[PDB]
C-alpha cells in the first residue's frame, strides 16, 4: 500500500506512535486517560471531560490519572480506545486510521482474550486495512540489527525474556514476571510513607513516578549498604518543598532483583534472564550469554548493569563469557524495530487484512501472531 | 484610567503588583554494559531482500498434525 | 505488674495489665489559654491536658498532638504522657513497663522518637510497641481473620491468618473520625448552624457520636429524608440553644463508604477491606470475610455492620458467607487485646529493655516491634 | 426578557448595583437601614421611620444605623427587602424590577436558606424574570481577564479565599473566616477608648469606620513601630472637633494578619491564603502562588500587599515565585466580573427562569448556582 503504515507501541506506561520509516518515534505521550476531580464553575475553563497526553501533563493537578492497562493487560477497554483514538486525533499524527495500516507490540504469554479485543477494536471501531499484533523482543532485535540475542524488556507493567537464536524464538524458553517499573514506584510510595512523606493522590503518584526516574541507584551489594549510615539526598518537590528519601532511595528498585519485599513469590530480574537462557537447548546457551540484550525504561536505573552482571555470573557456569549489550536508546528501541519491520515488503505478506479478519474471525489474528 | 478617576473608593499612587525578586543518563554511561548505536537506515538495508512464507503458517496452540514452524522460508 | 497505653489520635486508652477495661480513658488534648496582654487569675495552669480541657473547652485552644496516628508536636504528647502516668493512673513509670500502640505503615521517626522519650524521659524498665489490629483479634479470642480497625486519626486493615500476619496486604487510608467530624461542621454550615473554633469542634463530635447513623440504601434514605420529617431530631448544645440537623445525621457517616464527598479520591472503608482480601493468598481467603472484624470507635455507627456485610457481599463472590464481627466493646477493643497480650507469660521476653537500648540504640525498636 | 440585566452585589458593607453594560457600578450606597435615634410619637421630627444609602448620610447624626447584614448572611429579612427596594427608587436606576432580570453576589459558603430565601424575596416580592446566585470570587477573575488566580476576597463582613484554576474551583479548598473590614471597625473602637475617645453611638460607629478607611496604615514590622514615638496625626470629625489617633491607628489592623491578640480563634489573612493554596493538589501550589489576586475593601489598607507578600513568604516554600496581583478597582472588582459575565451569551442559558422556579421546585437555584 502507497500510505505508510503507522507503528503504536501500546506499552502500558508510555505509547510511542509514528509513521513507518522515521528513524525515531515523532509522537510519545504517557499512557493515561485524565478526568478532572474538581468542579467547573467559571466560563472559558479547560473543554472537555477527558484530557489524554501533553494537555494531562500541563493540567496534572487539575485532573485525577487512571491508567487504563496494568502488567501488559488492558483492564479498561473504553479508555484504551480513547487514548488509540488520540493518536489519530490533530494533536499527535494527524491522519485518518482507514487510511493507514497499523503494527500493534504487545508483550509475550499476554491472555488470548486481550489480543481478540485489541483486534476488534481496531478493525470495527476504526476501520482499518491491516493489522500485525508482533512481541516487543523480536523488534528489540531488528533495531541493534542482530539475529541471536536473549532481550531482557523491563518495561513500566512488565518485565520478560525472550531468547532468539538466528530469526527463531524458542516459545517454551519465554520467562515473565508482572513485577516491573509501576511496582517499583508503588514500592517507593510505600517507603516514602515510612520516612514521613505522605503521597495518597492519583496526580501526587506520578510525581513519585518523577522521584523514581531521577534520584534511585542499584546498589552492587545489597547487605553491604543497608548497614551503612547513607546521605540523606533532598529532592525538590513541584511546589517547591525538599523531601530527603534517605535510605528509600537504594531499597526501592531492588524489588525487580528480590519480589520477596512486596510479597511475591515470583523469579527476580537476575533470574527471569539466566531461566530463559538455562531452559534453552545445551548448545545455545554460550551464545544466547554472549548476547544479551537490556529493553524498556525500567532498565535505565543507575547500576542496573553492574547489578545485573554480577547477580547473572553467580547463577551462570563458571568460566562462560556474559557480554550485557545496552543501545543508547532503551525506551524507544521496540518502536525503532517496528519502523524498520514496517519498512520491508515481507511485512506485506505478514499483515491480516480486513477481509481476512472478517471471515475467520478471531482465529486469523491468533494464527499469524507469534 | 478615567473610568476609575470618577468612583471615590480607589487605590491611588499604590503599586498594581506586590510580587518577590525574580530568580534565574548515569546508566547510559555505564561500563558493565557495551554501548550499541541504532541506525535504523543500516539495519533497514540489511534485513531488505528477506521475505517470509505464509503459506501453511498457524502460531496457535492448535494440537492436530504434529509440530509446526511459522514462516517457512524466503522466495 | 505492667502499664498498656494505647496512644488514640482521639481517645488516650490507659490501664493496668490484666485488669477487664481501662481505668483512665481521657481525650488526647492539650488546651493552652486565648490569653491577652490583662494579667489572669489564681489557679492558673499553663497547659491544661484531657479531662480538664475538656471542662474548660470555652476559652483554651484544643490542639490534638496526634495527626493521622503522627506524632507532630512531641512536646505535647510528653505532657499527656505525664497527665497518663502520675496524675490519671498514679503509678510511677520507673517501676511498671509500658506497652504502647502505634498504627501500621506510620513513619519510622515515630516509633524510634516515641520509645526514645519513654527510655531516656520517664526512664521505664521496658518498651514494646505493637500494631493496634494486632492486639484487636485477642478481644474475640480469635486468631484467624481480618479487622478494620477505623480509630479518630486513621483506619488500617490488617489480614492474620492461624497468627501469621500478611504485611503486604495491609492497607492505610486517612479518612478517619476526625475527617467525619471536620466533614459534619461543613454540612451543619449549610443548614444555618455555624461551628468554626476548636472548642466548637469538640461539640460538634458529641452531636455526631449521640445522633449519626449508617444508612442501608443512602438514595433511599434522601428520597425519606426529604419528603417526610421522622428521621430529623434535636439535640441540645451547652448553651440552652437546640438544633435540628436533619437529612446531615446520616449523610456524615456515608464519607466513609464513598470518600468522594471529603474529596479525597480514595476506596471507601467497605472496598479497601475487600482490597486487602484480594491482596492475600487465594487459599485463606475464605476465613477472611467469615472473620472481618470492625475496631475503634469509628465502627461504633448504629448501622455499620449492616451496611458493611451488603457492600462487602456485593464484591465478593455469591458462593462465599461474609460475617461481620461486631463486639459490644469495640471502642476498647485495641486496650483490652493489649492487657491479653501482656499478661500472657510468652510475652515477658518479647520486651524490649533498658540494657537493650543502651548498647543498639532507639533503631533496635524496627527489629523487636513486630 | 432581552432587556439589560441588573447586576447587585451583596456586600454586607456596601451593596453596588448597576446594569451590565456600565464598566462601572453607578450606584454604590451604605448597606444599612436608617430609623430615628428617639423614639419619634411627635410631628417636626424624621417622617417615614427609613432613610437609606445618601439621605441617611444626610442626616447620620440624628438616625440610628442597624446592618441588616452580618458575616455574609442576612439576619432580618424584612430591612433587606427595604434596601433591595431602595435599588429599584427614583433615587438610584429607576425602573421596573419586573423587566430586567437579576445577577446575586452571595460569599461562598453561606447557609442554603440564605440562598432559598433570597431567591423567594426577589421571584414573590419583585416580578423578576429570571435570576442567578453566583460566587464574589469567581467574578473577581472575570473582571481581571485571567481564568487561573487564587482570590483573596477581604469584604467588610467576611474574608474568604477561593483557589480557581484554568475554570475550576476546587470547593473542598476554599477557606471562609468571619474576621473581617466591620471586626478591624470595632477592635479600633475598643482601641480609640484605650485612647480615650468613646463612640457609644450606632451612628458614631459609622465615623470610627471613617477613621478607619481615612487613617490606618500596616506596618511591615508590628514590634518596632510600637518602640518608635508615633507622630499622633491628627483627624478632624463631622462636628468639627480634631482627635489624635497615634499608635491605636497601626496596631487595629494588624488584628487581620494575628487575630489571637484580642482574643478570636481564627486563622488569619495571610494564613487562609497559604493554607488554600497547600490545600489544594501538589502540582498546582506553584501556579496558584504566581497567580493571586486581591478582592474586596478590605486589601485597600495602606502597606497592605507589602505585608501579605513578606508574611506569605515565610509560610510558602523556600524560591517559590509569589505575584499578588491587585487591581485598582479593589473595591468594585466583584461587581466589573458580573457586569461582564451578565453581557456574554452564556449567561441566558445559566439563569433561572420564574417559571421554571414554579414548576422545578426549590432545588432549581442551588442545582444552577454552579
Ligand atoms: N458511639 C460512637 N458512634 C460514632 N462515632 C463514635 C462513637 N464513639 C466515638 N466515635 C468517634 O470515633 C472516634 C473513636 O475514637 P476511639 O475512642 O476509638 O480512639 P482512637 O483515638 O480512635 O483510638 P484507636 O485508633 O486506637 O482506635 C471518636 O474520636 C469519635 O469521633
Ligand atoms: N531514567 C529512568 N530511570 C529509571 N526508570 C525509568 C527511567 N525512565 C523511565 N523509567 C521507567 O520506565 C517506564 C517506561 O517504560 P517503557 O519502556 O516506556 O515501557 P514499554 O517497554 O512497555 O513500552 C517509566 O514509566 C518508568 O517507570
Ligand atoms: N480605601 C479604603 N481603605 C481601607 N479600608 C477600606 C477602604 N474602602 C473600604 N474599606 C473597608 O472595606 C469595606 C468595604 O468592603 P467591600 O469591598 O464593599 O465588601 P464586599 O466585597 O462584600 O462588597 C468598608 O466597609 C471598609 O471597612
Amino acid at each position: 500500500i502507497a500510505n505508510q503504515p503507522v507503528v503504536i507501541d501500546n506499552g502500558s506506561g508510555v505509547i510511542k506512535a509514528g509513521f513507518a520509516g522515521d528513524q525515531i518515534p515523532k509522537y510519545c505521550f504517557p499512557n493515561y486517560v485524565g478526568r478532572p476531580k474538581h468542579v467547573r464553575v467559571m466560563a472559558g475553563a479547560l473543554e472537555g471531560d477527558i484530557f489524554i497526553g501533553p494537555k494531562a501533563e500541563e493540567h496534572r493537578g487539575l485532573l485525577s490519572i487512571r491508567y487504563p492497562m496494568e502488567h501488559g493487560i488492558v483492564k479498561d477497554w473504553n479508555d484504551m480506545e480513547r487514548i488509540w483514538q488520540y493518536v489519530y486525533s490533530k494533536d499527535q499524527l494527524q491522519t485518518f486510521s482507514e487510511e493507514h495500516p497499523v503494527l500493534l507490540t504487545e508483550a509475550p504469554l499476554n491472555p488470548r482474550k486481550n489480543r481478540e479485543r485489541a483486534a476488534e477494536v481496531f478493525f470495527e471501531t476504526f476501520n482499518v486495512p491491516a493489522l500485525f499484533i508482533s512481541m516487543q523482543a523480536v523488534l528489540s532485535l531488528y533495531a541493534t540489527g542482530r539475529t541471536t540475542g536473549v532481550v531482557l524488556d523491563s518495561g513500566d507493567g512488565v518485565t520478560h525474556a525472550v531468547p532468539i537464536y538466528e530469526g527463531f524464538a524458542m516459545p517454551h524458553s519465554i520467562m515473565r514476571i508482572d513485577i516491573a517499573g509501576r511496582d517499583v514506584s508503588r514500592f517507593l510510595r510505600l517507603y516514602l510513607r515510612k520516612e514521613g512523606y505522605d503521597f495518597h493522590s492519583s496526580s501526587e503518584f506520578e510525581i513519585v513516578k518523577a522521584i523514581k526516574e531521577r534520584a534511585c541507584y542499584l546498589s552492587i551489594n545489597p547487605q553491604k549498604d543497608e548497614t551503612l549510615e547513607t546521605e540523606k539526598a533532598q529532592y525538590y518537590l513541584p511546589d517547591g518543598s525538599t523531601i530527603e528519601i534517605g535510605p528509600s532511595r537504594f531499597r526501592a528498585p531492588e524489588l525487580l532483583f528480590r519480589p520477596d519485599l512486596i510479597g511475591e513469590e515470583s523469579e527476580g530480574i537476575h533470574e527471569v534472564l539466566v531461566f530463559a537462557i538455562q531452559k534453552s537447548d545445551m548448545d545455545l546457551r554460550r551464545t544466547l550469554f554472549s548476547n544479551i540484550v537490556l529493553s524498556g525504561g525500567s532498565t535505565l536505573f543507575k547500576g542496573f548493569g553492574d547489578r545485573l552482571l554480577s547477580e547473572v555470573k553467580k547463577l551462570a557456569p563458571k568460566d562462560v563469557k556474559i557480554r550485557i549489550s545496552a543501545p543508547q536508546e532503551r525506551l524507544y528501541s521496540t518502536w525503532i524495530g517496528g519502523s524498520i519491520l514496517a519498512s520491508l515488503d515481507t511485512f506485506k505478506k505478514m499483515w491480516v487484512s480486513k477481509k481476512e479478519y472478517e471471515e475467520d474471525g478471531a482465529r486469523s489474528i491468533h494464527r499469524k501472531t507469534f | 484610567d478615567p473610568k476609575y478617576a470618577d468612583l471615590p473608593g480607589i487605590a491611588r499612587n499604590e503599586p498594581d503588583v506586590y510580587e518577590t525578586s525574580d530568580l534565574p543518563l548515569e546508566e547510559l554511561t555505564s561500563t558493565s554494559v557495551e554501548h550499541i548505536i541504532v541506525n535504523p537506515n543500516a539495519a533497514y538495508d540489511k534485513f531488505k531482500d528477506k521475505r517470509v512464507g505464509t503459506k501453511g503458517l498457524d502460531f496457535s496452540d492448535r494440537i492436530g498434525k504434529t509440530k509446526r514452524t511459522g514462516y517457512e522460508s524466503g522466495e | 505488674a505492667a502499664l498498656v497505653v494505647d496512644n488514640g489520635s482521639g481517645m488516650c486508652k490507659a490501664g493496668f495489665a490484666g485488669d477487664d477495661a481501662p481505668r483512665a480513658v481521657f481525650p488526647s488534648i492539650v488546651g493552652r489559654p486565648r490569653h491577652q496582654g490583662v494579667m489572669v487569675g489564681m489557679g492558673q495552669k499553663d497547659s491544661y491536658v484531657g479531662d480538664e480541657a475538656q471542662s474548660k473547652r470555652g476559652i483554651l485552644t484544643l490542639k490534638y498532638p496526634i495527626e493521622h496516628g503522627i506524632v507532630t508536636n512531641w512536646d505535647d504528647m510528653e505532657k499527656i504522657w505525664h497527665h497518663t502516668f502520675y496524675n490519671e493512673l498514679r503509678v510511677a513509670p520507673e517501676e511498671h513497663p509500658v506497652l504502647l500502640t502505634e498504627a501500621p505503615l506510620n513513619p519510622k521517626a515515630n516509633r524510634e522518637k516515641m520509645t526514645q522519650i519513654m527510655f531516656e524521659t520517664f526512664n521505664t524498665p521496658a518498651m514494646y510497641v505493637a500494631i493496634q489490629a494486632v492486639l484487636s483479634l485477642y478481644a474475640s479470642g480469635r486468631t484467624t481473620g481480618i479487622v478494620m480497625d477505623s480509630g479518630d486519626g486513621v483506619t488500617h486493615t490488617v489480614p492474620i491468618y492461624e497468627g501469621y500476619a500478611l504485611p503486604h496486604a495491609i492497607l492505610r487510608l486517612d479518612l478517619a473520625g476526625r475527617d467525619l467530624t471536620d466533614y459534619l461542621m461543613k454540612i451543619l454550615t449549610e443548614r444555618g448552624y455555624s461551628f468554626t473554633t476548636t472548642a466548637e469542634r469538640e461539640i460538634v463530635r458529641d452531636i455526631k457520636e449521640k445522633l449519626c447513623y449508617v444508612a442501608l440504601d443512602f438514595e433511599q434514605e434522601m428520597a425519606t429524608a426529604a419528603s417526610s420529617s421522622s428521621l430529623e431530631k434535636s439535640y441540645e448544645l451547652p448553651d440552652g440553644q437546640v438544633i435540628t440537623i436533619g437529612n446531615e445525621r446520616f449523610r456524615c457517616p456515608e464519607a466513609l463508604f464513598q470518600p468522594s464527598f471529603l474529596g479525597m479520591e480514595s476506596c471507601g472503608i467497605h472496598e479497601t477491606t475487600f482490597n486487602s482480601i484480594m491482596k492475600c493468598d487465594v487459599d485463606i481467603r475464605k476465613d477472611l470475610y467469615a472473620n472481618t472484624v470492625l475496631s475503634g470507635g469509628t465502627t461504633m455507627y448504629p448501622g455499620i455492620a449492616d451496611r458493611m456485610q451488603k457492600e462487602i457481599t456485593a464484591l465478593a463472590p455469591s458462593t462465599m458467607k461474609i460475617k461481620i464481627i461486631a463486639p459490644p466493646e469495640r471502642k476498647y477493643s485495641v486496650w483490652i487485646g493489649g492487657s491479653i497480650l501482656a499478661s500472657l507469660s510468652t510475652f515477658q521476653q518479647m520486651w524490649i529493655s533498658k540494657q537493650e537500648y543502651d548498647e543498639s540504640g532507639p533503631s533496635i525498636v524496627h527489629r523487636k516491634c513486630f
